[PDB]
């Protein structure tokens, strides 16, 4: 939101002129410095003003402040006089001297929120919409809940917020992990600083894997007091001393063991066992930890406090009708297109409550209809979550070929507003552009709300003004109406009712089955997994059925989060249903799984009918009590600010988070400004010096990164890929532009941890501006789920879901995998065997050279395992046919795919890449490698993995379903998701799906 | 009077494909498949009713057919045509329509020499990927122009707040300098009147510069906002044509389907 320090200028010269408007009408040109802080300016202005008329009228310098106009078109009152001139984001270089008005602290805090969320906060104050002003005010109590809840047992509760325990969701480690424990124990090293030089000492310990951190602190002080001839009570006296005076930290990053989870449930040590590596811990003084937790207040803002008959829906003994008056700003070629018309449908989620209706057709040059559309539905029969979906459509005619219809623009309306009042009176909403690739005349998944962009097609409607304001019934009457209509066991039945539960969320549910569920709807609460199916069976255009349904959900048994998330997707808009889904999460979704599925849970906020809902308050509540998920909660929201459909909803949501996330807002702002500098340099490299050579670009890069204002911004801040990684000094030595056309930046920092050498001494990340990364995010996330499922079943298939994060429109970060090469790179480290044909064994030989000795078997195992993992995954997801340059392998032997966005784009034949080179490795360089016993058990790993995912096929279909409203073109309709049903073969039994995958594997080795 | 030879039986078709064929059709349009179970003798009937595509399973037992437990009809065609004469309200009042308008496998076309594929399909497909490249290009500079517009729309609103600040400077220059000019006038201090004017004239000299820079942007906006609306009506003119000849390319595979094997599409691969 700021391409440079001034409008159209990247950097200010070392000295520039500034026009200074005094409270007298005199104008003073002040030569100042690009960095000159505002205190330096205000002083040297009031010192030069004595050379200009009417100095007599000016009060003292200290009684005035500057105001100016930002590049965001905000008239910003610069209360924070400590800022540099060049950091203001000034539109034009001028300053208007005024007396400060309003709470200083508040205004300074809002400027800092505005930079964080990427838009001026004062744009919210001007919003007419009362839903917005009610949202802003009425979620401030979810913030007070969280601040008070975390400032409760200070400073521990304040530490538990900033450094929450990074735990697996269960201490039950599956057996293949425990088999790497020495008779049920673990060996661990605890490190300590000796301060005169920050020398260091270490203490190795063997302990039960299920020791709590304080018990670990016990076994260490117990090992150092071995020879101290202490009594059993003197030992207790210093064990108690250290249990409460120190805590344990992971060497190399900011992870702490502040809560008494069993040691092996902390993720860092769950993997040190899985990977057989030594858990390196640092003993640290608790008073040093709480020192870096500066107390942070939360102050209620201004809008929080002040502001300057009806009848029930169910009395309305009339059908529904809606007037379409006219359109505006319709961009259509008056002669290629014959006529236009407005199409409408009344939708509850995605099911038409009644058949669609259109205006009559009308010429392009006069888009006016003044037509009342009548609908085959009762106004009492409207469900609360009913929605009007409409679009303007064009037609082109022919006899030798069919008549063609196309949507021009679309818009959706909530028939009931957030005060559950039914709309009335004439209304006008600007329409949205039809998304690329959509050809359905309507778009019922798009967000409800008028397009804020100007000169966009503006359509006007009128909803009947019934003689008073109309509200939706209160729950009281709804239930007693179920008692009205209800007055108006089994075997095979129950067998099939539970045989319905097995079927996936997208399975064909034929009419006979849905009204069979509606019949046995009361016997369903015995198999609560069935709840989603029974809801799609409710005839929502019947108030009789919907009422009876609210009663069943009010008493429904809590299903587990992996199932409760489906009821937050787009096919379940009813506020009672979604409320039940949220209650399941806030009582069964761990902060871990919340962090895992955070992408989807943020995404389904788009489907929420209103700003203030039970879901957002749950996510915001958790986001403010756990700064790990709060971090990505912020960035995932911030990453979609540019999309004006949600910029408001997300913006109001970010405003709240930033106003209550405490001292972390300061850290986030340093991340944002660091990204801003990176995006403004890549924009310069891509827009200005795109034509320059690749060594000319390299010199602008290193020289620009030489500038002090840049390094002071790009050194010393937290990695948005994982805030636990601190990013210290840059290694310009290692930074570079890259060979891709968008020329991403390879950025490499030193790791400043006192014990950085015990993890990674320098950390490097790729910054790419111009590529849509959120396919990589979702793919890498999904890969992390599949690795998590396999591990818990005991399948030690090692994937590499490297860190990927989108921070905006086609821009984000990608974790570099150290000591890794592509398969194309590795063929190039070999030689040509056949006639202009790379040597197939080259992969095997390079792996031998990198794994001499007893470690050779380990690398082959790792490759054959990770290979099996990515083979199964890429087929399921249709990621199968990858180029050698998109498959990578570490010196370690771990194989993994990359650049998933590059594949989906290249799209617009082989089930998965199981090339010969891999078979050389898997079989250890044998002949007829497809007939050995390494391959015999390799394809036994692939098989067990495929059905292990199909056994969880419901979770994935739900995760993707939740992403439909994201705007990813790969996810525009449930038809898109139908591919995973084909690869998982969900309309076939287990053995048929097995034989299906087996035939794909015989075809995957290109013959067999 | 045989099933495989009917109009409305397509058989081995995906649910997504029948959704695409019933899209926005009127109530009573219908189509039959074999169930997505791919199971022999087990079938699925989709019909349009109430804006929704509604799925009816057709049972099979002792050679008889139906779609509920009491199972009557000899074949599926006797079952379907019975509900083409009268309503399936007989089955359930909740859907009161007849199986009115079938969608036929054939009854859709566009001398059938092999050139109709090898020449006129490759022709329609080449004509389809060109107009699809143009529309992708249009939608590229459509979104480009859309962003360069809002960039300008905010910048002129910045100019609006800047000009507001300078105009109130003028109206406070005249406020707090009137009665000093009026006092200097009678002290014969023209030297001090011209300092106030030399600064006032320099104030409204710069405000004239930013006013001119504002309009010079409102002009680039006006002319880009128009070339934007043109890109919109060009897309809207290209969308229907693009669909029209995408379908033509698709159903010209029918005579590849009458040949019964996609040999000649793979000749077009390689
Ligand atoms: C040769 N390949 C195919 O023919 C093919 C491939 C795919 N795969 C994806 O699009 C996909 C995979 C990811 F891992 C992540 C993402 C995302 F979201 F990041 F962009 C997109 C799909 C289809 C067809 C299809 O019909 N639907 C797609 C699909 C399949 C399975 C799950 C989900 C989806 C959307």
């Amino acid at each position: 939101p700021s391409s440079g320090e001034l409008w159209g200028i990247h950097l200010m010269p070392p000295r520039i002129l500034v026009e200074c408007l005094l409270p007298n009408g005199m104008i003073v040109t002040l030569e100042c410095l690009r960095e000159a802080t505002l205190i330096t300016i205000k002083h040297e202005l009031f010192k030069e003003a004595r050379k200009y008329p009417l100095h007599q009228l000016l009060q003292d310098e200290s009684s005035y402040i500057f105001v100016s106009v930002t590049q965001e078109a905000e008239r910003e009152e610069f209360f924070d006089e400590t800022r540099r001139l060049c950091d203001l984001r000034l539109f034009q270089p001028f300053l208007k001297v005024i007396e400060p008005v309003g709470n200083r602290e508040e205004k300074i805090l809002n400027r800092e929120i505005g930079f964080a969320i990427g838009m001026p906060v004062c744009e919210f104050d001007m919003v007419k919409d009362p839903e917005v002003q009610d949202f802003r005010r009425n979620i401030l109590n979810v913030c007070k809940e969280a601040v008070d809840l975390r400032d409760l047992n200070s400073p521990h509760s304040r530490a538990m917020y900033v450094y929450p325990p990074n735990v697996e969701s269960s201490p039950e480690l599956p057996k293949h992990i425990y088999n790497k424990l020495d008779k049920g124990q673990i060996i661990v090293v605890i490190w300590v600083i000796v301060s005169p030089n920050n020398d260091k000492q270490k203490y190795t310990l063997k302990i039960n894997h299920d020791c709590v951190p304080e018990q670990v602190i016990a076994e260490a002080i117990r090992k150092k007091t071995r020879s101290m001839l202490l009594s059993s009570e003197q030992l207790k006296l210093c064990v108690l001393e250290y249990q409460g005076k120190y805590i344990l930290k992971v060497c190399g990053c900011d992870e702490y063991f502040l809560e008494k989870y069993p040691l092996s449930q902390y993720k860092y040590i769950r993997s040190c066992i899985m990977l057989g590596r030594m858990p390196n811990l640092m003993l640290m003084a608790k008073e040093s930890l709480y020192s870096q937790l500066p107390m942070d207040c939360f102050t209620m803002p201004s809008y929080s406090r002040r502001i300057s008959s009806t009848k029930s829906l169910w009395v309305i003994n009339s059908a529904l009708r809606i007037k379409i008056l006219c359109a505006t700003y319709v961009n259509v070629n008056i002669r290629d297109i014959d006529k236009i018309y407005v199409r409408t449908g009344i939708y509850h989620g995605g099911e038409p409550l009644c058949d669609n209706v259109n205006t009559q057709r009308v010429p392009c040059s006069n888009p006016r209809w003044n037509e009342w559309l009548n609908y085959d539905i009762y106004i009492p029969d409207l469900p609360r979550a009913a929605r009007l979906c409409l679009s303007i459509c064009s037609v082109k005619g022919r006899k030798g070929a069919k008549e063609e219809h196309c949507p021009l623009a679309w818009g959706n309306i909530n028939l009931f507003d957030y005060t559950d009042t039914l709309v009335s009176g004439k209304m006008a909403l600007n329409l949205w552009p039809v998304p690329h690739g959509l050809e359905d005349l309507l778009n019922p998944i798009g967000v409800t709300g008028s397009n804020p962009n100007k000169e966009t097609p503006c359509l006007e409607l009128e909803f009947d003004w019934f003689s008073s304001v109309v509200k939706f019934p209160d729950m009281s009457v709804i239930e007693e109406h179920a008692n009205w209509s209800v007055s108006r066991l089994r075997e095979n039945d129950k067998e099939q009712l539970k045989a319905i539960s097995t079927r996936d969320p997208l399975s064909e549910i034929t009419e006979q089955e849905k009204d069979f569920l509606w019949s046995h709807r009361h016997y369903c609460v015995t198999i609560p997994e069935i709840l989603p199916k029974l809801l799609l069976s409710v005839k929502w255009n019947s108030r009789d059925e919907v009422a009876q349904m609210y009663c069943l959900v009010k008493d429904w048994p809590p299903i587990k989060p992996e199932q409760a998330m489906e009821l937050l997707d787009c096919n379940y808009p009813d506020p009672m249903v979604r409320g039940f889904a949220v209650r399941c999460l806030e009582k069964y979704l761990t902060d871990d799984k919340l962090s895992q599925y955070l992408i989807q849970l943020v995404q389904v906020l788009k489907y929420e009918q209103y700003l203030d809902n039970l879901l957002v308050r749950f996510l915001l509540k958790k986001a403010l009590t756990n700064q790990r998920i709060g971090h990505f909660f912020f960035w995932h929201l911030k990453s979609e600010m540019h999309n004006k459909t949600v910029s408001q909803r997300f913006g109001l949501l970010l405003e709240s988070y930033c106003r209550a996330c405490g001292m972390y807002l300061k850290h986030l702002n340093r991340q944002v400004e660091a990204m801003e500098k990176l995006i403004n340099l890549t924009d310069i490299l891509k827009q200005e010096k795109k034509d320059e050579t690749q060594k000319v670009q390299m010199k602008f890069l290193v020289e620009q990164m030489r500038r002090p204002d840049f390094m002071d911004a790009l050194q010393g801040f937290l990695s948005p890929l994982n805030p636990a990684h601190q990013l210290g000094n840059l290694r310009l030595e290692e930074c570079r532009i890259m060979s891709s056309a968008k020329r991403p930046l390879w950025l490499n920092w030193e790791n400043p941890d006192i014990m950085s050498e015990l993890l990674f001494q320098n950390n490097e990340i790729i910054f790419k501006n111009g590529d849509d990364l959120r396919q990589d995010m979702l793919t890498l996330q999904i890969i992390r789920i599949m690795e998590n499922i396999w591990q818990n079943q005991g399948l030690d298939l090692r994937m590499l879901p490297y860190g990927c994060l989108s921070i905006g429109d086609c821009v984000g970060l990608i974790e570099v995998v150290r000591n890794s090469h592509t398969i194309m790179q590795i063929q190039c480290k070999g030689g040509l065997k056949g006639a202009l044909q790379f040597n197939s064994h080259t992969l095997h030989q390079w792996l031998k050279d990198k794994n001499k000795g007893e470690i050779y078997d380990a690398a082959i195992d790792l490759f054959t395992r990770s290979c099996a993992g990515y083979c199964v995954a890429t087929f399921i997801l249709g990621i199968g046919d990858r180029h050698n340059s998109n498959i990578m392998v570490k010196d370690d032997g771990q194989l993994f795919h990359i650049d998933f966005g590059h594949f989906l784009d290249h799209k617009k034949r082989v089930p998965f890449v199981l090339t010969q080179d891999f078979l050389i490795v898997i079989s250890k360089g044998a002949q007829e490698c497809t007939k050995t016993r390494e391959f015999e058990r390799f394809q036994e790993m692939c098989y067990k993995a495929y059905l292990a995912i199909r056994q969880h096929a419901n979770l994935f279909i739900n995760l993707f379903s939740m992403m439909l409203g994201s705007g990813m073109p790969e996810l525009q309709s449930f038809d898109d998701i139908a591919y995973i049903r084909k690869t998982l073969a969900l309309d076939k039994t287990e053995q048929e799906a097995l034989e299906y995958f087996m035939k794909q594997m015989n075809d995957a080795r290109h013959g067999g | 009077m045989s099933l495989q030879d009917a109009e409305w039986y397509w058989g081995d078709i995906s649910r997504e494909e029948v959704n695409e064929k019933l899209r926005d059709t009127a109530d009573g349009t219908f189509l039959v498949r074999d169930a997505s179970t791919k199971m022999h003798g087990d079938y699925t009937l989709t019909l349009r009713k109430g804006g929704n595509n509604k799925l009816i399973k057709i049972f099979h037992r002792d050679g008889k057919y139906g779609f509920s437990d009491p199972l009557t009809f000899s074949s599926v065609v006797e079952l379907i045509n019975h509900y083409r004469n009268e309503s399936l309200a007989q089955y359930n009042p909740k859907l009161d329509v007849k199986l009115l308008y079938p969608v036929s496998k054939y009854q859709q076309d566009q001398e059938d020499n092999i050139e109709a594929v090898g020449k006129k399909l490759h022709e329609y497909n080449t004509q389809f990927q060109e107009k699809s490249r143009e529309y992708d290009r249009l939608y590229e500079e459509y979104t480009r122009t859309s962003q360069e517009i809002q960039m300008k729309r905010t910048a002129i609103e910045a100019f609006n707040e800047t000009i507001k600040i300078f105009e109130e400077q003028c109206q406070t220059q005249e406020r707090y300098s009137k009665e000093y000019i009026e006092k200097f006038k009678r002290e014969g201090n023209e030297k001090e009147i011209q300092r106030i004017m030399h600064n006032y004239d320099k104030l409204k000299s710069r405000i004239s510069e930013i006013i001119d820079s504002r309009r010079r942007l409102e002009e680039d906006l006006k002319k880009q906002a128009a070339e934007y609306r043109e890109i919109d009506k060009r897309m809207n003119s290209i969308k229907p044509d693009l669909i029209q000849l995408r379908k033509t390319r698709d159903q010209y595979l029918m005579w590849l389907t009458q040949k019964g094997v996609r040999q000649k599409k793979l000749n077009e691969w390689l």
